[PDB]
């Protein structure tokens, strides 16, 4: 009916799905997300990798870094970049946000992205929400600007929900 | 990768 996590030795029931754990494809043991030093974001992303990418515990992993760790790292960057290129390639948003005049604009977001400094979906989305909301606060009551900013806002939210279904973009602290 | 969510 159960066993113990091979790392922390806490017990678990085979039928208890109210936990955050991964099951090793080789020994069948379950390991806590925390025991692999995985954040909640990474656990969600891991849950979405292809079935062909098996999780393997520390005991059953013969080659380090484990294949799932490589796939997870790449999947995160790919997913983030996906959203960023879609914005950079969007005429309207690029127009209004890529170049302005800590990321002050989408170009700043890219430099950060390229330097490999983005790990958190929350931080990435927050940086973009800040840029969008900043444009909105300075619409100047100009109606064509508002319509435009409202459109890039919905576009961003849709891009985020599709790439990161488990993430609440609408809850961002930076929306006003 | 199999998780409790999978
Ligand atoms: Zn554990
Ligand atoms: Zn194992």
């Amino acid at each position: 009916s159960g066993n113990f996590c091979p790392l922390c030795d806490k017990c678990y029931d085979d039928d208890d799905y109210e936990s955050k754990m991964m099951q090793c494809g080789k020994c069948d043991r379950w390991v806590h997300s925390k025991c692999e030093n995985l954040s909640d974001e990474m656990y969600e992303i891991l849950s979405n990798l292809p079935e062909s990418v098996a999780y393997t515990c520390v005991n059953c992993t013969e080659r380090h870094p484990a294949e799932w760790r490589l796939a997870l790292e790449k999947e995160l960057q790919i997913s983030l970049k996906q959203v960023l290129t879609a914005l950079l390639n969007s005429r309207t948003t690029s127009h209004l946000l890529r170049y302005r005049q800590q990321p002050l604009d989408l170009e700043g977001v890219k430099r950060k992205m390229d330097q490999g400094n983005y790990t958190s979906v929350l931080e990435f989305s927050d940086d973009i929400v800040k840029i969008i909301q900043a444009a909105i606060n300075s619409d100047g009551g100009q109606p064509e600007i508002k319509k435009a900013n409202s459109m890039v806002k919905s576009f961003f939210i849709r891009q985020m929900e599709r790439v990161f279904p488990w993430f609440s973009v609408k809850k961002s602290r930076f929306w006003e | 990768a199999r998780t409790k969510q999978t």
